[PDB]
């Protein structure tokens, strides 16, 4: 996150860090035995590590649980990023209590102009890397998709929104993928691609989550 | 020479970098 600040630790009850001897992506429960990350984060031995603040100390709250498998979208496409969303069963379900909490589904998709909280592990700095041991968190809103195509002429799909400030300076930023776009308590997106980090113009680009309510629902269903 | 114009990258670590120069 750049331009974030600190969350505090375990306010973000349900943001996991997909760990495989590194922290590499973000991810958000959704419930007790499944999580919901970027299909673009896929990759074998993936432990996702709950109640986290410090991702480098132990400072108790953890809970270090193994993907028992990782359902990336069918559809996903690794050039466009469109339908960048992937399922990630735990081995055995994680404790809930006050510090590792579910976020939910929306019913619906957000409108522009809503407030929604960003947070990650995610390199700090636009020019450079420089990677936090607790968690960041920005305010970012929805940005109107005329101004989000307009950006990234012809590489926006409907599955896709802008999330964000146009002035640069507040950004999702690598090690942020994965992670949650939360907008009034409900998961509106995942943290996906953009052109950089916090530059002018070049907004964060989501996975709508609205779009794929339904495919959550019955993937994990049958699963 | 350097990553096209405007390397559309993914926010991962690392990240993929497929570009948005059409
Ligand atoms: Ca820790």
């Amino acid at each position: 996150i750049v331009g974030g600040y600190t969350c505090g630790a375990n306010t973000v009850p349900y943001q996991v860090s997909l760990n495989s001897g590194y922290h590499f992506c973000g991810g958000s429960l959704i419930n007790s035995q499944w999580v919901v990350s970027a299909a673009h984060c896929y990759k074998s031995g993936i432990q996702v590590r709950l109640g986290e603040d410090n991702i480098n100390v132990v400072e108790g709250n953890e809970q270090f649980i193994s993907a028992s498998k990782s359902i990336v979208h069918p559809s996903y496409n690794s050039n466009t990023l469109n339908n960048d969303i992937m399922l990630i069963k735990l081995k055995s379900a994680a404790s809930l209590n006050s510090r590792v909490a579910s976020i939910s589904l929306p019913t619906s998709c957000a409108s522009a102009g809503t407030q929604c909280l960003i947070s990650g592990w995610g390199n700090t700095k636009s020019s450079g890397t420089s990677y936090p041991d607790v968690l960041k968190c920005l305010k970012a809103p929805i940005l109107s998709d005329s101004s989000c195509k307009s950006a990234y002429p012809g590489q926006i799909t409907s599955n896709m929104f802008c999330a964000g400030y146009l002035e640069g300076g507040k950004d999702s930023c690598q090690g942020d993928s994965g992670g949650p776009v939360v907008c009034s308590g409900k998961l509106q997106g995942i943290v996906s691609w953009g052109s950089g980090c916090a530059q002018k113009n070049k907004p964060g680009v989501y996975t709508k989550v609205c779009n794929y309510v339904s495919w959550i629902k019955q993937t994990i269903a049958s699963n | 020479e350097p990553c096209c114009d405007s390397c559309r990258c993914t926010k991962s670590i690392p990240p993929q970098c497929h570009c948005a120069n059409i």
